[PDB]
């Protein structure tokens, strides 16, 4: 499994964490999932920028940041 | 390229 494809699968699985804890209204425990796909996904970011798939890693790092701007303000 | 599967979008 090469860097790319194991960082996505890492990124994914913080994703799946965040939506899931989300959906059942544990605002924090969905911000630290979330972030942590964030810092993935920058990685990701970093490593192929100038790649295809760059234009998605960074359109998810946005909704994922604003998703995080909503949920502080609940807690 | 694209990733499959999608990416969770937020609630």
């Amino acid at each position: 499994m090469s860097a790319q494809v194991m960082l996505e699968e890492m990124a994914r699985k913080y994703a799946i964490n965040a939506v899931k804890a989300d959906k059942e209204g544990n605002a924090e425990e969905a911000i630290t999932n979330y972030k942590k796909a964030i810092e993935v996904l920058a990685q990701l970011v970093s490593l192929y920028r100038d790649g295809s798939t760059a234009a998605i890693y960074e359109q998810m790092i946005n909704e994922y940041k604003r998703r995080i701007e909503v949920l502080k303000e609940l807690i | 390229r694209e990733l499959l599967p999608e990416l969770p979008h937020p609630p």
